[PDB]
């Protein structure tokens, strides 16, 4: 349970790091390039590929 | 760009779904309105109906 | 990128409430006939 | 609910706390938040009237050692006029033969 809520929390504390485009979202960062397939992998489980 | 298409797709579909909901909520309150109208009409007319007839029935017995 | 986004998202939502706010006076238009023709059948 | 899945995330870093275990990571518990607060409140609640209870005992077995024996032998030699309504018995606990 204190994982769980760890994670909820994690992710309630990362929505505010968003920015809202009046019913539009986006997200902006950093990640290194030997973590580009991961980070296709990962975006391969989007909604419509986003 | 797709991203803008299927917002402005989302957003115009919900638009025109308020439109659609807003005018037949309206239509359905107007339309018992009209329909009093029609039928307040009636029973006037009905009760005038009533009055002539007493005045008939008046003028026969005079 | 970025700013890229930003100025997508800029237009994105000017667009689309300008659209919303454009069908919403036609909505008025609408309404206003439909009374119209309502005191032009009661009376 | 940010607020709600922090405090439910509190109180169960509290009822661990409590528990005497540590933080340890594992994997999550995927379910609902009421049936995942109603799971924790339920052993948090029986945990903190158990420490309450602990503390409450531990706390009166010490006091009722600390002056165990000397009360008793106090009320062995008052056990003539305890409550009598004419003479009040002031007990002190006080220090070496210097009595007079």
């Amino acid at each position: 349970l204190w994982t769980r809520a760890q994670d909820e929390v994690a992710r309630l504390k990362a929505l505010e790091e968003l920015a809202s485009g009046r019913f539009g979202f986006a997200l902006l960062g950093y990640v290194p390039v030997k973590a580009k397939p991961k980070v296709e992998e990962a975006l391969a489980r989007h909604k419509e590929s986003v | 760009s797709k991203l803008e298409a299927i917002l402005s797709q989302e957003v115009e579909a919900e638009i025109q779904a308020l439109l659609q909901e807003a005018e037949a909520k309206a239509e359905a309150v107007k339309r018992e309105a009209e329909e009093k109208a029609k039928a307040l009409l009636q029973a006037r007319e009905r009760a005038l109906e009533a009055q002539y007839r007493a005045a008939l029935r008046r003028a026969e017995s005079a | 990128g970025g700013l890229g986004l930003i100025k997508s998202l800029a237009e994105k939502e000017k667009q689309l409430l300008e659209r919303l706010e454009a069908a919403k006076k036609e909505a008025e238009e609408r309404v206003k006939r439909a009374e119209a023709e309502a005191k032009a059948l009661l009376e | 609910e940010l607020r709600r899945w922090e405090a439910v995330s509190a109180g169960a870093e509290h009822t661990l706390s409590l528990l005497g275990l540590e933080a340890e990571p594992a994997r999550p518990f995927p379910e609902g938040l009421e049936a995942a607060e109603k799971a924790l409140s339920p052993i948090q609640a029986h945990a903190e009237g158990l420490t309450r209870q602990k503390q409450e005992l531990e706390e009166e077995l010490a006091l009722a050692q600390a002056y165990l024996e000397p009360l008793e032998r106090l009320a062995a030699l008052a056990h003539g006029l305890d409550k009598s309504p004419f003479l009040r018995v002031i007990p002190f606990l006080l220090t070496e033969k210097e009595l007079p």
